[PDB]
């Protein structure tokens, strides 16, 4: 059994569309346990100034009970069957999924449908969650990494929809109405914009059957079955500096505009990010790590950690890096980090990509380690590519990448571009934008 | 008294032109780089 053969012998992903426009996909295995859920193409980006934080507010009630079954009843039923009910809401994507015994795939599907369609939106529960959410905002306000990424979007996409955070504003949370949440749900949780995904030991035909039975409510007009294209979010080379010398370490995030899901270049960017990789003070590897930046970080004690990223979206994305450092080592870190980015565009090696490619393969294989992670892939894939992409296709694409390709693609999105910068904490040593902007050319 | 009279004036002509041009270009460059600070905004958000 060779890597290739194992990739080809992986069960295919089945997809079937209902008349209402919903899509049902699943990957079959021989596991007594499974995961199934509905991936909705909704999120903060779809909200506006008045209902920002609604999709999040909803994410809080999506588990507090439906019309057919109030809170206690809803919970008991799920708990008593050993099933796990989780989910999340992001900027362009939302999800509600359940982990359970394949033996219950059908009852689950019924439960899912009931959650996405008949949420009780208990008037009293709403005021109760209003206070919970407000506490979660204070908890997250201490999460530098997330404060930093929020700020990164706040400036990189200033003036637009991606600038908003997923959780929403304090004013919105304090005044969102039972009607607003309701409106949100009806406006966005719609068949053509949803995907019923499942993985494990399940019959695609049994899945699609229960699907037909519970995901009904078809649409009449044309405006109800058309998936709205969102208005473009303008990228802006800029920076937001939130200084507080009272914080122990500083977080910095720099990024250029990314291509967006459908673009093939993304395979190259991910290889590129693989070369620079990531690091943190507990990587036993130490000073021998392959990632040059990681090596320098260790030798010069440049940071506590650093990480690259290539966040995608429908029509845009953020390609960059983030690091945490002591107030006195920020400048050298940023220096080396930008240095490496220059190296990418200019002097990438075949060896470098050979390694990065292997690293990338095992990384994609890791994101399919369990029923939930695989289910997440399916949901996301159909929702972003409108079709599942096998590990064999990815590997096909990854294999085509070479040093020259990395250089051209990287030169394309990085070289001499105006980045977006977010710095939080004791950031006095971080030099100005103009200085950083110069680190964008020559290497 | 000043045999270089004529040449001096021809140079003065070029000096004026090059100077007009160069001063303008450098004025732009200075403004360009400084635009970062010139339009920069800030706020004071103390805690709770
Ligand atoms: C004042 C008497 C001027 C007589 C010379 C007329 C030429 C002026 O013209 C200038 O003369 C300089 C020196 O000769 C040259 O080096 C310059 O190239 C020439 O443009
Ligand atoms: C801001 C500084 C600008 C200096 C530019 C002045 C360049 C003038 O150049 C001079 O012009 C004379 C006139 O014919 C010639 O005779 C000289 O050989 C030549 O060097």
């Amino acid at each position: 059994a060779t890597y290739a053969q194992t990739l080809q012998n992986i069960p295919e992903t089945n997809v079937t569309t209902l008349d209402n426009g919903l899509r049902v996909a699943s990957e079959e295995s021989s596991q007594p346990t499974c995961t199934v859920g509905v991936w909705i193409g909704a999120g903060s980006r779809y909200e506006n100034e008045k209902n920002n934080g609604a999709g999040y507010f909803v994410e809080h009630l999506a588990f507090k009970g439906t019309k057919k079954r109030p809170c206690a009843a809803f919970e008991k039923e799920v708990e008593s069957m050993g099933a796990h009910f989780n989910g999340y809401t992001s900027r362009e994507q939302t999800a509600f999924y359940i982990k359970a015994l394949s033996k219950d795939m059908p009852k689950v599907v019924e439960l899912l449908a009931d959650v996405v369609q008949n949420c009780a939106l208990e008037e009293s529960q709403i005021e109760k969650e209003r206070g919970v959410i407000l506490q979660e905002l204070k908890e997250m306000d201490n999460d530098m990494t997330n404060v930093t990424f929020d700020y990164l979007h706040a400036t990189a996409f200033q003036g637009t929809a991606l600038a908003r955070t997923v959780e929403g504003t304090t004013e919105n949370i304090k005044h969102l109405t039972r009607a607003d949440l309701a409106s949100y749900i009806d406006t966005h949780f719609k068949a053509p914009r949803m995907v019923l995904a499942a993985a494990g030991g399940i019959s695609h035909k049994e899945l699609v059957d229960a699907a037909r039975q519970h995901f009904s409510g078809v649409s009449f007009t044309y405006k109800e079955d058309a998936v709205p294209i969102l208005p473009r979010c303008r990228f802006t080379g800029s920076e937001i500096r939130a200084r507080d010398d009272a914080l122990p370490v500083a977080h910095v995030a720099l990024a250029v505009e990314g291509p967006g899901w459908a673009d093939p270049d993304n395979v190259v960017l991910h290889v590129a990010n693989a070369i620079i990789g990531r690091y943190d003070r507990t990587f036993g590897g130490g000073k021998h790590l392959s990632s040059r930046l990681a090596a320098l970080a260790v030798e010069h004690k440049l940071c506590h950690s650093f990480q690259t990223f290539n966040t995608s979206y429908s029509d845009t994305g953020l390609f960059g890096f983030h690091f945490v450092a002591d107030p006195l080592s920020i400048d050298d870190m940023m220096f080396c980090a930008q240095g490496e980015w220059m190296r990418l565009c200019t002097s990438t090696t075949e060896s470098e990509v050979k390694r990065a490619k292997n690293h990338l393969r095992s990384a994609m294989v890791a994101q399919l380690d369990g029923t939930t992670p695989v289910c997440e892939t399916i949901g996301s894939h159909l929702l972003n590519y409108g079709r599942r992409i096998s590990l064999e296709e990815w590997d096909s694409r990854i294999s085509a990448v070479d040093a020259r390709m990395v250089r051209d693609v990287c030169s394309k999105y990085i070289y001499d571009k105006c980045p977006a910068l977010a710095a939080v904490g004791p950031i006095e040593q971080l030099l100005d934008y103009n200085r950083i902007r110069s680190g964008m050319y020559w290497i | 008294a000043e045999p270089e009279h004529d040449q001096r004036k021809r140079m003065g002509l070029k000096m004026l032109l090059i100077s007009a041009l160069l001063t303008s270009l450098l004025y732009y460059m200075k403004r360009h780089k400084w635009s970062v600070l010139k339009s920069r905004k800030m706020a004071y958000r103390p805690p709770k």
